[PDB]
């Protein structure tokens, strides 16, 4: 009944949306440090016993 | 599908309970059960490729009219989903249930002539692997009870040791049997491996996988019913109870 | 005395029993429409320099993304393309596609599995028998376009029996020279080069005079009913590329120049009219074969 | 003994060696696309009751506006898209066209050059060599559907020796009458109508008997990898207006009826794959100019 | 006349249909990875002084921590693998192994089980048949070097018919002395001591000289496709060892020398192409055991 | 690359001038040309592809040591990037550059007695395309005008009517012609976008995508790398 309109026209630089193409990018550095992280921590520490 | 989702046994004999014997028949003419032919298979070779149709498979097959013919479709439809084409069989047994026709004396079929090696044979056994194994040894048990032939299942079951170490251990007569039987006969389900969508060379595998993809979309749908998220909608018949009974036994 | 028929009108073989039924049709109407799609997609493709719209169009005809190194072939949707395809072409081919996947295909397009939409023109001349004198030579050649090349060696004028079976609606009679042709039981008119004919009408008689030879060429025009999306140079073209892959090579099978000569040759026999019903779903099942494997090359030479 | 051969398939001339680059490639797609948004702009001009349509694609094709006085010619594209046919046909062609004009016309749509993405069915008959023993007639009539009529005045039967080549896939054969036909060294099987070959399997002996002649149909079908956007319709179109138009008249050079016969014999030469792909690119063209031709007619 | 045949393509046994589905493929193929896994855990054992990569990857394969007082077997990993691989060389083998089991195996690694990424050479000789006049001997030895003797005792000079199948690729034939082959119907060439041939062509005719015997030496190669993990050295250690432990003993099958024998005397069979898939998945299963067992010997 | 990137007459007179004639010829032995050969195209076919080897293929041919040796090696090399091998030309020869071995009396080779039609058909004129084409016969009107033979090459281009349309409309004596010629005779050179990095069928056509595409990578990093050698050396 209450249905809100959505305008999305200023965030669209003609078919080109900066915010969503930036945000999807910073996972290609996670994706980096993730790897980085868990090959320095078996280096450092070997196998693990409890 | 539905059939060979089934995990339980509990839960093998209550679908048997509700499905009519017509959905063990096919209606579909289908091609003759044995025969050497060649497919195409064009995602591995170019060459076509060489197979042979079996009774125990997706399709509908060609099958005798006699009560051989019957039991076959029925073991058929348990293990691989899809029964066999037998022409004008009368209505009062088509509207009967698969273990009312498998462990009942009320219908007119007649089984006490039947030998459990032929059968095997014709439902190649070689062929099948463990789960639809079991499934057939709980249909040979059922037919033995009904029948009085306890003794024909047994020296049948020290014919071959392989059936009998995996032969289902309950009593047709006894709930209590049913309930303890730990046995897992699911031949399709959710995959913990990787499933792709890839095909498959013999008639059988690829049939197999479509049942396969086939159970994960029905899984995702809006038919499949989930029980942790609306156990209250479900009819009082239908709920997961542990009194639940079969009819008898 | 003599009796001459023509080549491809011989022994035609029986086809196929199975995936006749509403779902199946279904199957064989969508496999065309995304078929469709799909060498439309990759003209798109190469004009925009992007291969989405050809990955986008293949995950809806195949239900899954390609990977780089694996060859794509369409996956499930081909396999039951090309095996239903050899189901309908003899009783002898083994008609092993489950139902459960032809209804979930069948399930990917709201389409209707209508084949008699519409109707096509089909150009093959049926020439069933052609009955002639002990001192005549008849010799029938061609399909499209038959050929009767009729010598008279005897004495006197010869009388030849045209029959053309009862399927056809139109047939055109040209000859070499003008020549004599009336029905049954008839006043024979006068020479004429061309003769326009309904092959229901009766045989026909042809009078041979002595000397050079005649020859009477043919043409045939036979309306058969087709779904709205039938389209005959796309049928025509799937034909030869199911007869080159190997996909018709059953055995005690007929084999057949053009889906021209199949149709008609299925027509002119018992129960001939079960039996185009069927030849009309293998019709759009080969045009959505042509199209699907046209975007998607296996075969290098 | 005596020989008999297709006509179509004698002396296939060279064919030229020039504009088969990726670079020449690319004009000849984009030329095929512009071609076609002419025709289809032509059309909605019609429609839509207004030239507007119908400039812009002109003054993309041919670089310049469209004049009431003036002739519609195409401007360069045309003038380049005939003289790389003129070169695909022959290796005596001038071969003129440089190579900034081929580039700078590339460069108006981006379309990949690529020339193997599908296939194509050509329905040519090669018969290579009929051998015919003494007092036995063979004539071959025909490259769409090949006629062999073969008769024997001798007293025994003879054995006709057919060969189709190593190229075609498939060829189905009919007779007017019943016959055997039976490969080199195999038994030879019950008379029958129809008979499927594949060309590669050897050359295929066929029993004569005496008395009336025996007329064989012959049907072949063969694959060959062409571009997407090739069309056998207007392909066949294109090469009939060319020859009419002229780009085809060149000394010491042969003629075919049909576009199917040209390739077919091109395949067969003593090296025919080598001739295939500027067959093929010479194809396209053909398309492209029937288009822009019946669009602008001259 | 005389027909003579290799020793290793005659009755080829039906082999397994079971454990060929995508599941099942990937519980071999994890089974590979994790045998290999065990053995590179050894020398990271020695590396150090402790054997915490080697308990670590026990525990990885077996789902349960190696003790000092059993001997280390393997774990539901290890009958698995052994079961499977019964089944893969008889169809009377049971299928003991449930399908469940195997899923569950199939998820310790994320490997993915295409068996058809790669191919590998096969040098088996088949001679299908050699087919000899009366007078002369003809004797077939050996599999991966045919060596065929024939001495002529006749008057005259006879000709030997040799079949070398239609699946191998190239078949290459050194004689002790220089002799004459040709394709039937085709002019003998002179005599050499090496001949190349390609055995779908046809059947080679032998022309054997009456004096000394002659030997030829044969030599095949076929190309099979295989998983990219496939190592033909360790596939054929691991055929020894399921030989010697009795995994192949079962009723009405035939025994091979070597996996190079057996997978082509499956090829050569009636329908031999759906035999091959499963030799190959058999072999894959072969290298994960041989690994396995060297590690952990019982 | 620095050959057949010049686009114009003006350049490539220039650069023929600085170019020692050590850099046309080859010390690699190659192979006989006009060879019918089967080379691989996996690409394409699984199939061998024919073709024949040519003097323009781009590849080190072997050649004689007369004067049409040495004159087709300089052709080549124009046309194509790539000379010949002619065994023990000498350190004379060698030192001067092309331009004065095609225009100069002081050589002492005796350039008189060629016939163009021999040597148009050595270097196979009916493979090359318009540009080749259009450095052959610049090099054939210098070798002209040099010995005084402009009706000899007169004579061979009415013979040849596609090479007469096509011919260059410079006179070798005058300098108005050459700096007002407008000629293109750029066989490789900076493309816009850029060219896919795949094979082609023929010889000829896969050595010259082979030139086109590295030459941008040539284009960047010669200065330095040629430099290097060039410091502390005394030019040929």
């Amino acid at each position: 009944f209450a249905l809100a309109q959505i305008n999305a026209d200023d965030e669209f630089i003609g078919a080109i949306d900066k915010e969503s193409a930036e945000y999807l990018d910073e996972y290609a550095t996670l994706a980096r440090d993730i790897s980085n992280s868990l090959t320095l921590v078996k280096a450092a520490f070997g196998p693990l016993e409890r | 599908m539905d059939v060979l989702s089934k995990g339980s046994l509990k839960e093998l004999l209550a679908h048997l309970e509700k499905t009519p014997l017509e959905e063990a028949i096919s209606y579909r003419i289908g091609t003759v059960p044995y025969q050497n032919v060649l497919i195409s298979r064009n995602e591995y070779y170019n060459q076509l490729y060489p197979d042979t149709t079996s009774l125990i498979d997706g399709v509908s097959r060609e099958g005798q009219r006699n009560v051989n013919g019957l039991i076959m479709s029925i073991i058929s439809y348990v293990v691989s989903g899809s029964g066999h084409y037998i022409p004008n069989i009368g209505f009062m047994l088509l509207r009967r249930s698969i273990l009312d026709i498998l462990t009942k004396h009320d219908t007119g079929l007649v089984t006490n002539n039947l030998n459990y090696g032929i059968i095997a044979r014709n439902l190649t056994v070689s062929k099948m692997n463990c789960e639809q194994r079991k499934r057939m040894l709980i249909c040979f048990k059922l037919l033995a009870y009904k029948d009085g032939n306890q003794n024909d299942y047994e020296i049948y079951l020290n014919q071959n040791i392989p059936l009998k170490q995996i032969a289902p251990n309950f009593i047709p007569g006894d709930m209590r049997t049913v309930i303890h039987n730990q046995d897992q006969l699911a031949i399709v389900g959710i995959p913990a491996y990787r499933l792709t969508q890839s095909t498959e060379l013999s008639i059988r595998d690829d049939n197999a996988k479509s049942y396969k993809l086939g159970y994960v979309d029905w899984y995702n749908s809006n038919s499949f019913l989930r029980e942790r998220s609306e156990f209250n909608l479900i009819r009082l018949k239908d709920r997961d109870t542990k009194y639940g009974k079969l009819n008898g036994w | 005395a003599n009796r001459a028929t023509s080549a491809f009108l011989d022994n035609p073989h029986p086809v196929g029993v199975n995936y006749v039924d509403e779902g199946s049709r279904q199957f064989v109407a969508v496999a065309e429409l995304l078929a469709s799609k799909l060498i439309d997609s990759s003209r798109e493709s190469d004009e925009s320099n992007s291969d989405v719209p050809f990955v986008q169009a293949y995950s809806k005809f195949a239900d899954d993304n390609p990977r780089h190194l694996r060859v794509k072939t369409g996956g499930k949707m081909a396999n039951a393309l090309t095996n239903v395809i050899r189901s309908y072409y003899s009783i002898n081919a083994p008609a092993i596609v489950p139902q459960v996947e032809i209804d979930r295909l069948a399930s990917k397009a709201t389409v209707s599995g209508d084949m008699y939409n519409s109707y096509a023109i089909f150009n093959s001349v049926p020439i069933v028998e052609v009955l002639s004198p002990a001192r005549t030579t008849v010799s029938i050649v061609g399909s499209d376009r038959a050929d009767v090349t009729m010598l008279n060696t005897g004495a006197g004028a010869a009388n030849i029996t045209f029959n053309f079976g009862q399927i056809a609606e139109t047939v055109i009679l040209k000859g070499s020279v003008p020549f004599q042709l009336a029905r049954l039981n008839q006043p024979m008119p006068a020479a004429r080069f061309t003769y326009k004919l309904r092959p229901l009408d009766g045989p026909f008689i042809v009078v041979l005079p002595v000397g050079n030879p005649l020859v009477i060429s043919a043409t045939a025009a036979t309306r058969i009913q087709v779904p709205l999306a039938f389209n005959k140079a796309l049928v025509e073209s799937g034909f030869q590329t199911a007869m080159n892959d190997g996909l018709f090579d059953i055995q005690n099978v007929n084999y057949y120049s053009s889906f021209d000569e199949f149709i008609i040759s299925q027509y002119h026999a018992q129960d001939g009219i079960n039996r185009v019903s069927t030849c009309v779903i293998l019709g759009l099942a080969l045009q959505a074969y042509d199209q699907m494997r046209r975007a998607l090359p296996v075969r290098r030479v």
